[PDB]
RNA sequence: GGGGCCUGACUGCGAGGCCUGCAAGCCGAGCAGGGGCGAAAGCCGGGCCUAGUGAACCGGUGGUCCCGUGUGGAAGGGCCA
RNA sequence: CUGGUGUUGGCUCUUGGUCGCGCCUGCGUAGGAUAGGUGGGAGCCUGUGAACCCCCGCCUCCGGGUGGGGGGGAGGCGCCGGUGAAAUACCACCCUGGCGCGGCUGGGGGCCUAACCCUCGGAUGGGGGGACAGCGCUUGGCGGGCAGUUUGACUGGGGCGG
RNA sequence: CGUAGGGAAACCGAGUCCGAACAGGGCGCGUCCGCGGCCGUGGACCCGAAACCGGG
RNA sequence: CGGGGGGAACCUGGGGAACUGAAACAUCUCAGUACCCAGAGGAGAGGAAAGAGAAAUCGACUCCCUGAGUAGCGGCGAGCG
RNA sequence: GCCCGGAUAGCUCAGUCGGUAGAGCAGGGGAUUGAAAAUCCCCGUGUCCUUGGUUCGAUUCCGAGUCCGGGCACCA
């Protein structure tokens, strides 16, 4: 699925099977022996976090984890609470 | 520091026991190497350059006194060929090699400067100066050096004896300098 | 992972120390247990602000002590106690000392930051020390009438 | 068949023909370079002759007047083998 | 299925590889004796406490080699000599193999809990599992379960044979 | 488009390429519009599959 | 306050074939085409240089004609461009 | 094409960390025995594949030609 932080989402890429000596060595060169569709997924993970009172998890690509510990630091300077686990995350931008 | 400080020898008494040591490639490619037989060096060093040469019965006068001491003739060729506890070096001129009697019973000899008659000739400076050392199984290097009284006269091996580095065909990088002996050791670039 | 401490600890301790750690550690231990915080410049500069304040704000009570040292370090008290012979009839605790010295020179003094054991009870000459850190020994004189 | 010196089992070219759907295949006098054998006339561009062979593409070697993506060089190409 | 990496953390035990540095290391024959090479090299060591004796580690070719600690006191070594291819003290670069601490990365083995995961009369918590598993990226492998295809011509029909 | 060609190219030019070569030999003198024949690309003379793929 | 659903084509974006061609076929082609989804509007996209590319150069983007079947790409095949 | 491993007595093969050439087995004689084995004893076999070289010499160190043994690729 998609990173709640970055917007990263699985992308489509090819899987190319080759054979042969690279031209840059012995030579002749390589020959593609099959291409096919496939996807690459973002490295999505789970981040449970305290914040205000309520617990709040993120779905986020590993690359962007820190970016959350940025928000929690930007979140301190705010008026919040009021039984709102999800309504926090929303307000957490 | 700002140069290779020889006068940083400032461990006993009279100092002519300092040295220059290094290392290079081990059996590089497939032969080895060879130093310049008594490297001429920008100083004659005022040394008692013991030239035990291989002269004729004619070069007993001035083969000695071209910066040296003793020289013989045919009286050390065949008479001193039978002695294994008693009996620099010039070379017999034109081509008369010394392995016909003087290799009988690894030494140290390249040749002496050319003239076709004399040795202490009408221009003779490069004839009494610095040492030389060939291969050494593991490393090699291992040369002599200079005297106790010399400010700038000791720093004479930068582009001369440490530029003997002109007989190492290929292997790695032929330098690992480390000078000074019989007291301490400093090491410097060339 | 750059972080600034709080609760001292082993291998990394006394509060406010910046020290580097494994993100897993910080993230799943220090930060949630409040044993340290992100070494963000946001915080880092707010750290400077805890030090720059307190630190110098404390050369006040130190330089101010020497400003009060340089009035009583030489000045004399003199107590006209009602005494008999060499011995005294009552004592002289600091609630007197401090007080007498207020009404004698208009200076406040803690009856506490002194160097007093017993309440004198004896006429002669004594000079006690004061507090804290660097100390100021005040000079006093005991009398009759 | 036997012996002597040899390396023309050449490099640069090829009038002109055989054969022939193409592309291949084959013979070639003569000129130049620098040679070999011969006193010389001359002969030598493998083998008495007709089989022992495989277009291009893609690579590899060794050369080399060439090209070198702003310029100088590289990288990589072309050319000859 | 599997290596590497991420998510991924603490604390130990254990070891590799390397390079810093510092200590050792060496016994074919002759030769004082356990001589690693090549060059220096006629002077050094000792109150910056030697000769001689005991306790004590380590190494061994069982001959010795070498280090700590005690005592002690002004004396030891090399040159010379001789044998050997090479000779002695002492200082130099120079691993032939081994330890001792350093750094740099590498591996196993334990224990932990806090990520992840399962559970619990609904829990900011309690149990269990646990840095593994799961999932991302990447490496090689197994792979008619599935897919796309190819399986030549001549030929007294085709195939078989040629 | 044509008025310049040769050479893989650098280039040279009525020449130039191979070559050491004043041997040889190889290559080296219109356009625009209409119409018609034919060709290449699109079903390309018309009708016809067995089938393959996507979404229902 | 907004949204929702509809709209012949046309537009952008997310996904994305096969017959076919290569006179078999896998790389390649058909083709980012057909189709599915989401979105936009009278249009949509793009748009003011971290651009081009060899010019003391030009100066947002879009569209048309050139450039040119050139440069190149390519089981250097078919073909693409 | 590129990197490994090897050669030592008739056969299969050990090693100075540069100074000795050896097991085992086959092979031949001698003791044993109703025998053939297994036993037990003695004796032959050496370009240490190849020339060079390091060194005081070399059979192990280095360059090397050589033949087999694998190993991984590649093939227009």
């Amino acid at each position: 699925k998609v990173c709640e932080i970055s917007g990263k989402r699985p992308i489509v890429a090819n899987s190319i099977q080759r054979r042969g000596k690279a031209k840059r060595e012995g030579g002749v060169g390589k020959k593609t022996t099959g291409i096919s569709k496939r996807r690459q997924y973002p490295n999505l993970q789970k981040v449970r976090v305290r914040v205000a009172g309520q617990e709040i998890t993120f779905r986020v690509a590993a690359s962007h984890i820190p970016k959350v510990y940025e928000l929690v630091e930007r979140a301190k300077g705010l008026r919040l609470e009021g039984l709102s686990p999800k309504e926090i995350k929303k307000e957490l931008l | 520091k700002v140069y290779t400080i020889d006068e940083a020898a400032r461990t006993a008494k009279f100092d002519e026991t300092v040295e220059v040591h290094a290392k290079l490639g081990i059996d590089p490619r497939r032969s080895d190497q060879n130093v310049r037989g008594t490297v001429s060096l920008p100083h004659g060093l005022g040394k008692q350059v013991r030239v035990l040469a291989i002269a004729k019965g004619e070069k007993i006068k001035e083969a000695e006194e071209a910066g040296a001491d003793y020289v013989g003739g045919e009286e050390i060729i065949q008479a001193a060929a039978a002695a294994a506890a008693a009996a620099a070096a010039a070379a017999a001129a034109a081509a008369a090699a010394a392995a016909a009697a003087a290799a009988a019973a690894a030494a140290a000899a390249a040749a002496a400067a050319a003239a076709a008659a004399a040795a202490a000739a009408a221009a003779a400076a490069a004839a009494a100066a610095a040492a030389a050392a060939a291969a050494a199984a593991a490393a090699a290097a291992a040369a002599a050096a200079a005297a106790a009284a010399a400010a700038a006269a000791a720093a004479a091996a930068a582009a001369a004896a440490a530029a003997a580095a002109a007989a190492a065909a290929a292997a790695a990088a032929a330098a690992a300098a480390a000078a000074a002996a019989a007291a301490a050791a400093a090491a410097a670039a060339a | 992972m750059k972080v600034i401490l709080l609760e001292p600890l082993e291998n990394l301790g006394d509060v406010g120390q910046v020290v580097d750690v494994k993100p897993g550690y910080a993230r799943n231990y220090l930060l949630p247990r409040g044993l340290a915080v992100l070494a963000t410049e946001s915080n880092l500069k707010a750290l400077e602000a805890r030090i720059r304040a307190q630190a110098k704000r404390l050369a006040e009570r130190k330089a101010e002590a020497e400003r009060l040292k340089e009035i009583l370090e030489n000045l004399t008290l003199t107590i006209p106690v009602r005494a008999g012979e060499t011995k005294i009839y009552g004592s002289v605790t600091a609630k007197d000392i401090a007080e007498a010295l207020s009404r004698q020179h208009g200076v406040t003094i803690d009856p506490k930051r002194l160097a007093l054991e017993k309440p004198i009870k004896e006429l002669g000459e004594y000079v006690l020390t004061y507090k804290p850190h660097p100390e100021v020994p005040i000079q006093l004189k005991v009398s009759v009438v």
